[PDB]
């Protein structure tokens, strides 16, 4: 598996992905539909300054988030290559860019 | 008198030791060399095998146990590399007889362990390995013939499942493409005998499972054959051909000199481990088939459906995906570099095996979405030749939609739309014009509608309307707007109209629960009260998914109060659906939040799915996606509570007292969770049985044909419940047989329960 | 460029070790370790002189970075595996406290490596042994050996390091450290691994190499019968140390010697006295010589087990180093033995092979033999068989040999041979 210190611990138990390189027009509903293909979504948070080209996706289990890192990461939505990474977890303020 | 030792030394043992080597590092290096042999090299495979045999031999004095370990592991974990490692073992055997004998013992040992732990799929690789070791002068052919004798004899045990007999037969016939020639050369009279026994057994087997597992029911252009009937025809074609096949690569043929020098070992007599109540066997299979040589007139001739080449090729490619599925780039690379003795149309085989996996019943070997990204990786890797094959394959799946199993059709829909979203949705819709003048209920126009709905969920309404030809507009999905019952339609005379106005005004200035409760008292379990509240709330949150989740949360207390009763939960769902019938995705996500926050429960949703209000949309994908999503949450909840109880017990080994009490309360919650799950399945089956019975009885009474589009869907959705949750449902045999799926049940419905039973019988 | 981590210059190692990037450090540390574990002439001094120890000692504590703990542990092991100055450098780096910390690592390969290092450091001698113990090395070491089944390498490493905490003298290991170690040694003595058994025996042979108190702590443990069982082991690596331990034990009290007789030692002796391995013959006959310095009832058990004819053979036919032990065995026997015991010894043919060694170039041995003769004449007097003994000695050429000692360079030999001539060979 290649698609999956204190922080190197958090990430390894995390269930949430930071998602970037999104088209400015890509909607929360679309992210729901794409990302649900790897399992059940707990919450999605769209990045803003209006639309900002990134979001957070939090699953209920790690397995489902690993599957998004393996199979949804690196695919193309609204012509943009989706780029995901493990995130330590959302915090209030982190949805602005 | 008494004297101490003199020359006063303490014996002269070394005082200190310098560390000059490391066992682990050596063992890791050996593992790396073993795993990597056969990969791309400036040197030939044969050259690398002789070298490796030399390095391993020279390490035997200290690492034999390890080396033996590694080769057994490669034996069961890398079947796609079979003839490479049997060659290697053959070289070792020729240089060292004891090692060989010892390896063979280690293999039979491991085989027995795998069998006892129910690891039958691996066991087959081990058996194939022993078989090919006969070609490498490591195992005497008559001792192999003899073990296969005991295998087939399993067809003899009394009171054991067909799937048990089946496996042993499969492991035997399976091996023949590798060792068929040798075994028949040395023992032809005795092989003819086992083929007699085997054959009589195949003729005896039941085929009750077949209709549940085929991807298509139609016989043409390609029958989907039960897996043993098919393999037996392949073996029989191999026999007619004098046991010559043109595909397998056998590096040992280059070591004729060395291997002829070596001495063989005999396998001990082998007792198949007796069936016990705890044993679990592979389910039967149906061979996915969509291509023949006529599909690829410009390529090398495709081996036939009934050739052992087709079997081996497909077997190895499935094994390649099994080894590399987690890493898609590597997986694609390994598939494309798959070698063979003669040229074959590899791109067709790869595409066929991937669909074989995605469409497999009951379920694919891996998460559905992997197949989508894998095929995309293959399109980047082979951009000059693979996309055309995939387009062609798609055109073929489409044309054969009519007898495709519903469960597979769902997967085809989800794959194709997701694929298209990766390529600006580019597709030649006019090629699928045949569908425009068919009954909208028939599989093709249905598929096209469901695909366009899926594509819209990955983009947006106008996009989709823009990419299809004007003539497909009727098949495009509706604009997903919500329907507000108390909107600006001059209907002041509707009941609760003015309460709805108060509610709206109150929500818009930001309301509390107590305030909303206050207004609602003015409504004449109170259905009307639910209606006005739900209508107005959903309408005011219509802008987005998170506005709606926000409303459900803010006014959670009102939902929980109004929907405390079962009729309340049902009415919430019914009014929600009246609001958002045009927007299936929103319906799905709202049903999900309501269950997760207990506004409604799983039983309410099950009942709702089968309700009269959903009747017009009952054959639609979104409905079944919601139902399955509901079941999945029930199942995961049970697992979670089981996991927590297991860890409370494991942890038990005042602090004690507190923990025991917690265990007691956890055990009590497991039983309650498990009973809730059973009920959900019971309800679902009761509803299927009732609505299928209504249909069958009405048709037969009225003299009309039972087999309508509606019926195909309903009977296969029932089938689909069994396919996706069979391990759970097997917990309910006694209840199902006694109370639901009884002997008097109309045979059309009973047959599905029987097909299900036939999976592990 | 270098090829991977093979054969870096020191300078490269120093630059990579002194880098901010731990991956640079981890590669430099490995490079040092490869230099230190190479077959020929590891450059220990060059690495010490380059100031690397402290950095190496730092790395042992870098908990997070598992790999660099191991490479550094392995490096410091190889430095401390050298001369006294080289090990003192590791110790001055504060490596002892830090290796002990590693004994608790969740990675078996790292603690195993810390065990080996502490073993090299203790193996230097008594001061570093004590120095290791005092840092509290013992508790954790024994902690690792509670409730096999660890890997072999690991067990052997533990046993070998324990055996160094047991070893060396001046002073001997702290008694309290020994009492806590012993119970583990007792169980290790019952394990099945040839190498574990070899080194447990060495360990015990070290503990028994001391005064009666030290011998008594091993005896009280109950291990002697198991030691006596290992004397029969087909592996020479195990027999030797077992035999050394049993040998050290009978240098103790008569009561301690009785424990080894009670455990069956005398039934194995015939085998050890005829063992084609001469070191074994020599050690066994040494051991016997200390048994025959025992009570009359113990000498009697030597007799009842038919050991005397074997001592005479060794006296006659063995090489000189073994014959010397047999001379001591015979003389102790004649020293404590009853009259009937001396009679039997004479009946076994002691006189001739005894007189034959009077030409030895070893004047100490010559004085012992003359003592034996004097002892045997004292038995002869009580029996009135003084003349017959004289003629026995005369007839084999023994008198010619005693008379020749009149002109020996050593004054003691002259006095003792004269005394014999005067008392028993001067008839009137």
């Amino acid at each position: 598996d290649s698609y999956v210190e204190e922080q190197e611990k958090l990430l390894k138990k995390s269930c949430t992905l930071y998602v970037g390189n999104l088209s400015f027009y890509t909607t929360e509903e679309q992210i729901y539909e794409l990302f649900s293909k790897s399992g059940d979504i707990k919450k999605i948070i769209m990045g803003l300054d209006t639309a900002c080209g990134f979001c957070f996706v939090e699953y209920y289990s790690r397995a489902d988030a690993e599957n998004a890192m393996r199979y949804i990461n690196g695919t193309r939505l609204d012509d943009r290559i989706i780029r995901t990474d493990w995130d330590a977890g959302f915090k209030e303020g982190r949805q602005y860019g | 008198s008494r004297r101490r030792h003199s020359d006063e030394n303490d014996g002269g043992q070394p005082h200190k030791r310098r560390k000059t080597s490391d066992a682990n590092e050596t063992e890791d290096h050996l593992e790396s060399l073993i795993c990597k042999v056969g990969e791309k090299s400036a040197c030939s495979l044969e050259s690398n095998l002789e070298g490796l045999a030399g390095v391993l031999e020279a390490d035997l004095p200290n690492y034999k146990s390890k080396i033996l370990r590694l080769l057994c592991t490669v034996a069961r974990l890398l079947p796609e590399k079979l003839t490479i490692y049997t060659t290697l073992v053959g070289l070792l055997n020729a240089r060292n007889y004891n090692f060989g004998g010892e390896f063979v013992e280690a293999m039979i040992r491991q085989l027995k362990e795998s069998l006892k732990a129910n690891n039958y799929n691996e066991a087959v690789y081990l058996v194939r390995f022993l078989s090919d070791l006969v070609n490498c002068h490591v195992i005497a052919a008559p001792s192999m013939v003899a073990m296969f004798e005991n295998f087939v004899s399993v067809t003899q045990e009394e009171d054991v499942p067909q799937v048990r007999r089946d496996w042993y037969v499969y492991a035997f016939l399976s091996s023949l493409p590798w060792v068929g020639k040798e075994l028949y050369e040395k023992k032809d009279a005795e092989m003819d005998r086992i083929f007699a026994n085997t054959e009589s057994y195949l003729k005896r087997r039941q085929k009750t499972h077949v209709p549940m597992l085929q991807v298509w029911t139609a016989d043409k252009p390609h029958p989907q054959e039960e897996y043993l009937d098919c393999l037996w025809a392949q073996i029989q074609k191999l026999k007619k051909d004098r046991w010559q096949e043109r595909h397998i690569l056998r590096p040992y043929l280059a070591f004729d000199s060395i291997l002829c020098e070596a001495l063989q070992h005999n396998l001990p007599p082998f007792t198949p481990p007796p069936h016990t109540e705890d044993s679990v066997y592979p389910m039967p299979r149906v061979i996915f088939r969509m291509f023949d040589y006529t599909d690829d007139p410009e390529g090398p001739v495709m081996p036939g459906s009934h050739s052992v080449e087709r079997f081996v090729i497909e077997e190895n490619l499935h094994c390649i995906i099994k080894s590399h599925w987690k890493e898609r780039k590597t997986c694609a690379a390994q598939l494309v570099s798959y070698p063979g003795k003669n040229k074959i149309p590899l791109n067709y085989h790869i595409v066929e095996v991937i669909f074989a996996e995605l469409f497999q019943l009951p379920a694919p070997p891996h998460i559905d979405v992997m197949y989508t990204t894998l095929l995309i990786e293959l399109c980047k890797l082979q951009p000059g030749s693979l996309p055309q094959v995939l387009a062609q394959a798609t055109e073929m799946l489409y044309m054969r939609l009519d007898t495709m199993n519903t469960t597979c059709v769902d997967r085809f829909i989800n794959w194709f739309s997701h694929h298209l979203s990766n390529f600006q949705f580019r597709w030649s819709w006019e090629d699928w014009s045949d569908c425009l003048s068919q009954d909208p209920e028939s599989p093709k126009p249905k598929f096209v509608r469901e695909v366009l709905e899926k594509c819209m969920r990955l983009s947006y309404h106008q996009r989709i309307l823009d990419i299809v030809p004007p003539t497909f507009s009727a098949l495009c999905p509706a604009n997903p707007t919500c329907i507000y019952k108390y909107g600006d339609e001059s209907s002041n005379s509707l009941p609760g109209h003015s309460v709805a106005l108060c509610l709206a005004v109150a929500f818009k200035s930001k309301a509390t629960n107590d305030e909303i409760f206050s207004i609602l008292k003015d409504v004449p379990f109170n259905p009307l009260k639910i209606e006005v509240f739900v209508q107005t709330l959903l309408h005011l949150a219509a802008k987005s998914f998170s506005h709606s989740f926000s409303a459900l949360a803010k006014f959670h207390e009102v939902f929980k109060t109004l929907a405390e009763s079962d009729e309340g939960k049902l009415h919430v769902l019914r009014v929600m659906f009246e609001v958002w019938r045009n927007h299936p995705q929103m319906i799905a996500v709202l049903v999900d939040k309501m269950i997760r926050t207990q506004i409604v429960d799983c039983a309410a949703v099950a009942n709702w799915i089968f309700s009269s209000e959903l009747s017009r949309d009952f054959t639609r994908l979104f409905v079944w996606e919601i139902l399955h999503s509901t079941i999945r949450k029930m199942n995961k909840h049970v697992l979670k509570i089981q996991k927590e109880l297991e860890e409370a017990k494991e942890k038990l080994a005042r602090k004690d007292g507190v923990l025991e009490e917690q265990i007691e309360r956890l055990q009590e919650k497991v039983e309650s969770a498990q009973s809730e799950q059973k009920n959900l399945f019971l309800v679902i089956f009761q509803r299927f049985i009732m609505i299928l019975t209504e249909h069958l009885v009405r048709c037969e009474t009225d003299g009309t044909s039972v087999l309508t589009p509606w019926y195909k869907n309903c009977i296969e959705r029932l089938q689909q419940i069994f396919l996706q949750h069979h391990q759970i449902i097997q917990q309910y045999m006694v209840t199902l047989e006694n109370l639901l799926f009884t002997a008097e049940l109309d045979p059309h419905i009973l047959a599905v329960f029987q097909q299900f039973c036939a999976l592990q019988a | 460029m270098n090829q991977g981590t093979v054969n870096w210059s020191v300078d490269d190692i120093v630059k990579g070790i002194n880098s901010s990037n731990v991956e640079n450090q981890l590669q430099a540390t490995q490079a040092a370790r490869k230099l230190l574990s190479r077959e020929k002439q590891p450059p220990i001094d060059n690495i010490i002189r380059a100031g690397l120890i402290p950095k190496f000692v730092s790395f042992l504590g870098r908990t997070d970075c598992s790999p660099i703990q191991f490479e550094s542990a392995w490096a410091l092991t190889n430095i401390a595996s050298g001369t006294s100055e080289q090990t003192k450098a590791v110790v001055d780096g504060g490596a002892i406290p830090a290796f002990i910390s590693l004994l608790a690592s969740p990675h078996a390969h790292i603690s195993e490596q810390a065990v080996w290092a502490l073993g090299n450091i203790a193996g230097d001698g008594s001061v570093f042994r004590d120095l290791v113990i005092k840092y509290g090395a013992v508790d954790p070491l024994l902690a690792l050996l509670a409730v096999s089944s660890l890997a072999c390498g690991y067990l052997r490493n533990l046993t070998w390091t324990l055996s160094n905490l047991c070893r060396n003298k001046n002073p001997a290991p702290p008694i309290d450290a020994v009492e806590q170690i012993l119970p583990t040694l007792v169980r290790l003595l019952h394990h099945d691994d040839p190498e574990v058994l070899a080194d447990t025996c060495w360990a015990i042979s070290y503990l028994t190499d001391g005064p009666n108190e030290r011998i008594g702590m091993v005896v009280k443990t109950g291990v002697v019968p198991q030691l006596v069982k290992l004397l029969g082991a087909s592996e020479l690596p195990i027999v030797t140390p077992a035999l050394r331990a049993i040998g050290n034990i009978v240098t103790g009290t008569d009561e301690q010697t009785q424990v080894v007789i009670d455990a069956g030692a005398l039934a194995v002796f015939p085998s050890l006295l005829t063992n084609p391995k001469t070191n074994i013959q020599k050690e066994a006959t040494w051991t016997m010589s200390n048994i025959t310095a025992g009570r009359q009832d113990q000498i009697q058990q030597v007799v009842n087990h038919g050991l005397v004819p074997f001592l005479v053979s060794v006296l006659s036919k063995a090489d000189f180093k073994t014959q010397k032990e047999a001379v001591w065995a015979v003389t102790n026997y004649t020293s404590g033995g009853t009259v009937e015991q001396i009679v039997y010894l004479v009946h076994c043919g002691i006189i001739e092979p005894l007189m034959n060694l009077l030409t030895a170039k070893d004047t100490k041995i010559i004085l012992v033999i003359l003592d034996a003769i004097s002892n045997i004449f004292q038995a002869a007097e009580k029996l009135g068989e003084t003349e017959k003994l004289s003629i026995m000695i005369e007839e084999c050429g023994g008198l010619d040999k005693i008379e020749a000692l009149q002109n020996h360079e050593n004054e003691s030999v002259y006095k003792a041979s004269l005394s014999l001539i005067e008392k028993y060979f001067s008839v009137e």
